[PDB]
């Protein structure tokens, strides 16, 4: 929540939906990386 | 000129036949008071044909029942149960028309079946007998239409529709004015940090869609609020919201950054300042504020407690986007302040949400159902069904279902729809005679805003854009690229030349009651080349009925009188028809006939040969004043052939003679060189015929260069003289006789007069007629600033010959960078100022000196220059360029400041003690 | 649209969110393919 701070703005119409723009949204998103599912979409959106 | 033409012989012709005439007056004031009585009667009948569509439209609503299931509706669905009826070809509509079944247009956004849509097709079938009656009550009616609040639209003639069609009738110019009042609106865009990303692109879009629901009585201004509140507009107050001023704000909206802290307290305190003032103008009507934030944790009670004591400013708030913030306080803001909160999820929902904003403001109209039914005419626009310039008349339809019995009265509010009956301007222009009155004369009409109904340069192809930038890297090989539902609102001060005299005319005409004024002006010639200066006598009256127009008749001062056709011998006119046949081309000449009107005709698409042969057939049946005039015109130009041109036969010289008369007969005599007469056979839209009537001397026109085709040495240049006739102490100017000078022959006089140095025969207009020196002999007819600008920039600066720079709003250009689009252009037009035909000067450009001497010839249109040199050091500074350069419009930030006098309307419904605002929500 | 009756006809799909680049589709219920209705259908989705 500090490194990414809800910086997921982008100005597009695609739902980059695993944002960190809350606390419990960040909790669920973080868990996704541990299970190793789909952590491209998480990461690709971090560097973008 | 006096010899090659038989002008003095043609004086001898009109003076010979003292019979076959009776010179009649125009009176002017009488023609306009008569024409004002007709345009009233035009609107009278169509006015009422709304009133039959309003009364019988309300009655069927009161007995509808509301059927839920549907197993029985048989309509047309005009975009393809369904019917497929017959079609007759017609010319009033230039399409296929039905006359027996109503059509239905449904937007391709909303249909299934639907219990909302389909239930409204049930009761709106009842209108069609009332549709069918007015056709047989009165022929020549254009598109009747019932629009509706749910997007339906029925219209009686039924034509099929005109690749992706958007067209939502709930946002169309004519539907909005008839469902609201004027609006002092104010759009506030929240621009903090919370709106970057998805919610930015929506507001950039949603503001740009909100401004299209404005008419031209509405006022706006765009104020982001932030830390501080500013106007990102370059306006600081309310605009008039033209076509133009709406374009300014969209370039302002599309460059908004997003960062900072929301406050709402400096913002609204900035907003309630703007709707005050009462200094500029404003419509003083339903005041809207609109708030485009994304949620925010503030019920800003303070500012509403300080400024909405009286509750006379309603607030629409919208929230866009898919933020997870609070939509709490914002629903509290609207519902208290008579607002109606709406919510824009994403793109696609934008069109549906920004149009229901007008239904909320209809609440004072629905509470005043006695007086609110007045016919509100929309100004002018191009119809979507391709008919031309149309003007609509509208009248709203209420949902009276609970009256004098009352009942629960739940939706005794919001209206049903707007009935519309359109009117072509051609319908008007057949009421306006423009065939007895001297081609620089014309009827003309102004709305209360200062916009135009009948100036003869309206010309379809809408107006008014900056430099029309298109990139081709952004588009796809695909979708239709929308067609601009924008009206055509032309300013009177931009339909002509601006003058201190005309503004006095415009400000009096926009409200006043009678008057006329005669003066001296600059006149822009047709297909702009040339400004003449002459006299005008023009009047004005308002329409005795409505105030939504006022006429005016411009006249040349030599045009009080006209020729009455009167032939009572019937053999003489038949001999005149015998001239008019194509059998006599070696005898008379190629005789050409302008497209005009009678009973069963057509228009020649350059097959004037066919139209003439069609016209020949007409009188052969007959064997009413235009038909007699052309016959009376026919022999009076024939006698110039047989009594003056027959006795000459192809001189040393001429190349080709021609005679243009009003009445539409133009003859070129050799007929081998006549077939090349490359101009407009319409005498009233002809360019040189009008220009010839202004001056009292010889007129020279320089043709173009490359132009499409053989206008050249092949052609030569054009001479002209208006023919003045002295009937018994009167002055009539019927005809114009032209000589087309063979160029190399006129080189041969110009050469041998030189031998018995750099000289230019030059016109008014800076266009090269001829020269020495043989580099210029191919440029003939190019503006001389493109040849020798160092002279010409000097020559104007040591005066005569000056310039005005108008702007044209309908010309079409090529787009730049970042097929055919309309764009605002400039036009330099050069003219003479000062007399004393002896202008010598000594030019030093820089480091080299040379000599000028400019001599204006007498009793003609000619500059003769003697310059001596080229061979010294050159001076390529710039190029004074005529033609049209694509450019911008005027400065909108300063045009708004000293704005433009006008008047608003007179209803402004607002604030009933009834209403009751609990819906919202 | 959210509801059975109110979701048919056509609508506007925007390729990237320029509101000019506007394309059509028919609209219909996409029953989302790993649905929880029957307990047979549920275990095939808790498996994923
Ligand atoms: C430029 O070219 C012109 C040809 O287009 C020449 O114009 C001709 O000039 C003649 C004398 O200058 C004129 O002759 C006179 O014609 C009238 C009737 O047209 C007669 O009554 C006169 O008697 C006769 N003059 C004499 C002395 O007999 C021609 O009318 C006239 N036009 C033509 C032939 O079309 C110009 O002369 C010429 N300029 C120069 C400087 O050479
Ligand atoms: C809206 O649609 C409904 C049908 O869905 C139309 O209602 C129909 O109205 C006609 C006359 O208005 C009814 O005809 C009558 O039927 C009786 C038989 O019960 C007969 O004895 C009468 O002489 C007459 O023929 C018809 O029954 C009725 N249809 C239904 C299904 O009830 C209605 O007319 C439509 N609205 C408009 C404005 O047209
Ligand atoms: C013109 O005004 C009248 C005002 O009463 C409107 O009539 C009312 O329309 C509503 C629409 O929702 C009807 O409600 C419906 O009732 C049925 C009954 O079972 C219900 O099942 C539906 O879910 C729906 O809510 C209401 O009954 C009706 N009033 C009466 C007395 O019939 C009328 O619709 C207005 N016209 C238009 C075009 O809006
Ligand atoms: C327009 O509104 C302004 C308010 O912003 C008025 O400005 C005041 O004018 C009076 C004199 O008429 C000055 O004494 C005040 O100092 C002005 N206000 C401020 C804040 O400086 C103005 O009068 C109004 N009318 C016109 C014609 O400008
Ligand atoms: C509408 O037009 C009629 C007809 O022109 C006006 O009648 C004029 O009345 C004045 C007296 O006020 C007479 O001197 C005029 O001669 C009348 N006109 C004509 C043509 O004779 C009527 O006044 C106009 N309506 C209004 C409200 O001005
Ligand atoms: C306009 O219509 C007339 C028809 O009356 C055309 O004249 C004919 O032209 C053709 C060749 O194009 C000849 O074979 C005919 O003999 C001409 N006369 C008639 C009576 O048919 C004229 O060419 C048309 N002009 C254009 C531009 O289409
Ligand atoms: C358009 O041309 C006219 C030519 O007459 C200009 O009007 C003259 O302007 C001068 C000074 O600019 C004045 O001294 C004269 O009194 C004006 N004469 C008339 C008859 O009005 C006019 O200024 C030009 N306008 C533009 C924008 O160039
Ligand atoms: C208007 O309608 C009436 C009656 O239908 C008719 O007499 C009159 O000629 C119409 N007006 C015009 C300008 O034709
Ligand atoms: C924003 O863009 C508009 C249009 O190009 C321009 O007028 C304005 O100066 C721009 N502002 C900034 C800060 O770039
Ligand atoms: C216009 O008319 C007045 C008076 O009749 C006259 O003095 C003036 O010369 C006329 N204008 C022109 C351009 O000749
Ligand atoms: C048209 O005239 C221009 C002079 O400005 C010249 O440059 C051009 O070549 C001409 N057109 C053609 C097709 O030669
Ligand atoms: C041309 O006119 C302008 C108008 O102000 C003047 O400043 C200038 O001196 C003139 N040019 C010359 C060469 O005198
Ligand atoms: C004509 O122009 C000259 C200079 O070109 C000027 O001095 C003179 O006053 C002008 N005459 C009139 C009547 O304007
Ligand atoms: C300017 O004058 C000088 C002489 O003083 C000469 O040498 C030079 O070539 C001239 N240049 C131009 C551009 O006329
Ligand atoms: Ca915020």
């Amino acid at each position: 929540m500090q490194l990414f701070g809800g910086r997921y703005d982008f100005e597009d119409t695609e739902v980059r939906r695993s944002n960190f723009d809350n606390f419990p949204q960040a909790l669920i998103s973080v868990f996704q990386v541990l299970t190793g599912e789909d952590w491209n979409s998480v990461m690709y959106n971090g560097i973008m | 000129a006096k010899t090659a033409s038989g002008v003095h012989q043609l004086v001898d012709i009109y003076e010979k036949y003292q019979d076959l005439y009776t010179v009649e007056p125009n009176n002017a004031r009488q023609l306009v008071e008569i024409a004002a009585r007709d345009i009233e009667k035009l609107l009278s009948n169509r006015s009422k044909a709304l009133v039959r569509l309003a009364l019988e439209a309300e009655k069927v609503q009161a007995a509808h029942q509301w059927r839920e299931d549907f197993a029985s509706v048989v309509y047309y669905n005009a975009k393809d149960q369904r019917i497929k009826p017959v079609f007759i070809d017609d010319a009033n509509f230039r399409r296929q028309v039905s006359y027996q079944h109503a059509a239905v247009h449904i937007p391709t956004d909303i249909y299934e079946g639907s219990t909302i849509v389909l239930n409204e097709l049930n009761w709106t079938s009842a209108l069609d007998d009332v549709f069918k009656k007015n056709r047989e009550e009165d022929p020549s009616l254009l598109w009747q239409v019932f629009g509706s609040a749910t997007g339906l639209a029925r219209y009686y003639p039924a034509s099929p529709w005109v690749k992706i069609d958007l067209y939502d009738v709930r946002r169309r110019p004519w539907y909005i004015q008839g469902a609201a009042s004027p609006k002092d609106m104010l759009i506030l865009v929240d621009v903090s940090g919370s709106v970057s990303g998805l919610t930015l692109k929506l507001i950039r879009t949603s503001v740009s869609e909100m401004l299209e629901t404005l008419s031209d009585d509405d006022f706006v201004n765009v104020a982001s609020f932030n830390s501080n509140a500013q106007d990102v507009s370059c306006f600081q107050h309310l605009v008039q919201a033209n076509v133009r001023n709406k374009k300014v704000l969209k370039d302002a909206v599309n460059n908004i950054t997003a960062k900072g802290i929301t406050d709402y307290k400096k913002g609204f305190s900035f907003a309630f300042e703007q709707l005050l003032n009462y200094n500029v103008s404003r419509a003083n009507c339903n005041k809207i504020i609109m708030l485009f934030t994304d949620g925010g944790e503030e019920r800003a009670q303070e500012i509403f407690a300080k400024y909405n004591k009286d509750k006379k400013v309603r607030v629409f708030t919208f929230s866009v986007g898919q933020h997870n913030y609070d939509r709490g306080p914002i629903q509290w803001m609207a519902c208290e302040n008579k607002g109606y909160y709406y919510e824009i999820p994403s793109i696609g929902a934008i069109r549906i949400n920004t149009q229901e904003y007008l239904d909320v403001l209809g609440r004072p109209m629905v509470l005043a159902g006695d007086k609110a039914k007045q016919v509100q005419w929309t100004n002018v626009y191009l119809d979507a069904l391709e008919l031309g310039l149309v003007i609509t008349g509208t009248l709203p339809v209420f949902n009276i279902t609970g009256q004098f019995e009352n009942k629960t009265n739940l939706k005794n509010q919001l209206i049903l729809g707007v009935m519309g009956v359109d009117v072509s301007l051609e319908d008007i222009k057949r009421l306006t005679p423009r065939f007895t009155l001297c081609p620089n004369g014309y009827y003309f009409a102004i709305d209360p805003n200062g916009y135009v109904l009948l100036h003869p340069n309206l010309q379809p192809k809408p107006i008014g854009v900056g430099i029309p930038t298109i990139n081709l890297r952004k588009r796809r090989p695909n979708v239709q690229n929308p067609k601009s539902q924008e009206p055509v609102t032309l300013d009177f001060l931009d339909a002509e030349l601006e003058n201190d005299i005309k503004v006095e005319i415009r400000n009096k005409m926009i409200d006043g009651e009678s008057g006329e004024k005669t003066f001296r002006t600059l006149v822009k010639s047709q297909d702009e080349r040339y400004i003449d200066k002459g006299n005008r006598t023009y009047t004005w009256t308002p329409v005795n009925g409505t105030d939504y127009s006022s006429l005016a008749l411009v006249l040349p001062t030599y045009s009080f009188y006209y020729i009455k056709a009167k032939i009572e011998e019937t053999i003489t006119q038949a001999r005149y028809s015998e001239t008019l046949k194509p059998d006599n081309f070696e005898e008379s000449g190629y005789t050409f006939l302008a497209p005009r009107d009678y009973c069963s005709d057509l228009k020649p698409s350059d097959n004037n040969t066919e139209f003439l042969l069609n016209f020949n057939e007409f009188i052969d049946r007959k064997t009413t004043d235009l038909i007699n005039r052309v016959l009376l015109d026919a022999g009076f130009t024939n006698e110039l052939v047989q009594n003056y041109w027959s006795k000459q036969k192809n001189i040393k010289g001429v190349k080709a003679r021609f005679v243009v008369t009003d009445g539409g007969i133009t003859r070129v005599y050799p007929k081998e060189a006549g077939e090349n007469w490359q101009e407009n056979p319409e005498t009233y839209e002809d360019s040189f015929y009008k220009r010839s009537l202004d001056n009292d001397n010889y007129v020279f026109t320089a043709p173009y260069f490359n132009k499409s085709g053989p206008g050249a040495y092949e052609s030569g240049i054009m001479v002209s003289k208006a023919v003045e006739i002295y009937i018994q102490g009167k002055l009539l100017k019927p005809a114009v006789v032209g000589i087309k000078i063979d160029v190399n022959s006129w080189i041969e006089n110009f050469t041998k007069t030189s031998i018995r140095m750099d000289c230019v025969i030059l016109d008014d207009g800076g266009f090269l007629l001829m020269a020495n020196h043989d580099d210029y002999t191919n440029q003939i007819g190019r503006f001389f600033g493109e040849i020798d600008p160092s002279l010409m920039r000097h020559l104007v600066n040591i005066s005569v010959y000056a310039f005005n720079k108008s702007y044209d709003y309908q010309s079409v250009c090529e787009p730049g960078a970042a097929s055919k689009q309309s764009c605002i252009t400039e036009q330099t037009q050069y003219f003479f100022d000062n007399d004393s035909k002896s202008f010598s000067g000594v030019l030093d450009c820089g480091n080299c000196s040379r000599i000028f001497h400019v001599e204006k010839l007498m009793n003609t249109n000619l500059i003769f220059i003697m310059v001596e040199s080229k061979g010294t050091c050159p001076c390529d500074t710039r190029l004074l360029i005529q033609a049209e350069q694509t450019s911008d419009g005027p400065d909108p930030c300063d045009m708004v400041k000293q704005p433009r006098y006008r008047k608003g309307p007179d209803v402004c419904f607002d604030n009933n003690v009834l209403e009751d605002y609990t819906d919202c929500x | 649209k959210m509801t059975e009756e109110e979701c048919r006809g056509y609508y506007y799909v925007y390729k990237d969110g320029d509101p000019t680049q506007m394309e059509l589709r028919p609209r219909q219920w996409i029953h989302n393919d790993f649905h929880f209705d029957n307990v047979l259908s549920a275990m095939m989705s808790l498996f994923t």
